[PDB]
């Protein structure tokens, strides 16, 4: 009712279309989802960092520079279940490094593998609706 | 030597603290900092008028200890930074403590605390702050004693500030 669930895998037909844009509320919570297991190899497992870019990077999938990662989907197996971005979109933050989210923007998060195969750009439009 | 007995920094974003009202005021939020993985609790209602938010830290076993000292990390928002800005916007949050024998897990009354101080920023996070990526992290300790109950609560209450809050340590001194 209140927050946006997307897991960030490459199975996840949604991202199959590259257009992949949910749309939301100021005030909302976008649950990013790490790619997660309980037994396939430590090396077919998932691994992903996660980029809070703007559209021209979108566009070309790639991050510009560090400042953009957002987390870091690196802990594929811990035993406390998936690791998890939640992103709330506020219009304010009192801290510095984070970003601020304004009603008839659009906000983009593009990913990487770590140390694997990119067979497709994963990537993700939000539009903050009003 | 310092026994410490709560470090939210630590815990990696595991720690799960009480929120008052359910699901309005202070929010854990997740960022990168010194190319490190960081967890904090924020808030920042400074358009809303009268804010009343309570982060409640778990229940911390007293065991041995008399006196304990708190150590806040934290920013706070330039009041004068906001398009807006109603004139309640505030630039202090309040720190407080209740003792107790038992738990009371998921039950939060606020009259059961005590105020410690208000706790306010030496340096203010100002709008270039945001484009020059510069956090300004202030560091605030107090301590309160004799401690005489099994156990204790700490507790920060938000009046319509923009805070941060980064990091929470709590220890006693041995000897
Ligand atoms: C990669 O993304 C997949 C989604 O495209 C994700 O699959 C999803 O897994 C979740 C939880 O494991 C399922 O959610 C449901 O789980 C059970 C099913 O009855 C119930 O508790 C709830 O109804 C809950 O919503 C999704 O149904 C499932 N979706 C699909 C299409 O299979 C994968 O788990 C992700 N893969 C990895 C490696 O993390």
């Amino acid at each position: 009712a209140d927050r946006h669930t997307v897991f960030w895998n490459s199975s996840n037909p949604k991202f199959r279309n590259e257009d992949y844009t949910i749309h939301v509320q100021l005030n909302d919570y976008v649950d990013i989802i790490c790619p997660h297991y309980e037994s396939v190899a430590d090396a077919a497992m998932e691994q992903y960092i996660l980029y809070l870019v703007e559209h021209e990077e979108y566009q070309l999938c790639q991050p510009q520079s560090k400042d953009q990662v957002r987390w870091q989907c690196n802990r594929p197996s811990a035993k406390h279940g998936p690791e998890k971005l939640s992103e709330k979109f506020q219009r304010f933050t009192p801290f510095t490094l984070g970003k601020e989210f304004k009603e008839g923007h659009s906000y983009y998060y593009i990913s990487k593998p770590i140390h694997q195969h990119e067979d497709r750009c994963l990537r993700l439009k939000v539009t903050v609706s009003g | 030597k310092e026994v410490v007995l709560l470090d939210f920094a630590a815990a990696g974003g595991e720690l799960g603290w009480l929120t008052h009202p359910y699901g309005k005021g202070w929010d854990l939020m997740q960022n990168i900092m010194n190319d490190m993985p960081i967890y904090m609790y924020s808030v920042c209602n400074v358009m809303s008028g009268d804010q009343d938010n309570w982060l409640r830290t778990n229940w911390v076993y007293r065991g041995e200890a008399e006196r304990i000292f708190i150590e806040l990390k934290f920013t706070v928002r330039d009041c004068n930074s906001f398009p807006g800005g109603a004139s309640s916007c505030k630039e202090t949050f309040n720190l407080y403590y209740a003792e107790s024998d038992l738990d009371y897990g998921t039950n939060f009354q606020k009259r059961l605390f005590t105020k410690i101080d208000t706790i306010a920023p030496d340096e203010i996070t100002v709008s270039s702050d945001f484009e020059a990526r510069h956090v300004k992290l202030n560091v605030e300790e107090r301590s309160v004693g004799p401690l005489t109950r099994k156990g204790f609560y700490l507790a920060f209450q938000d009046i319509g500030a923009c805070v941060a809050l980064l990091s929470v340590r709590v220890y006693y001194k041995k000897c």
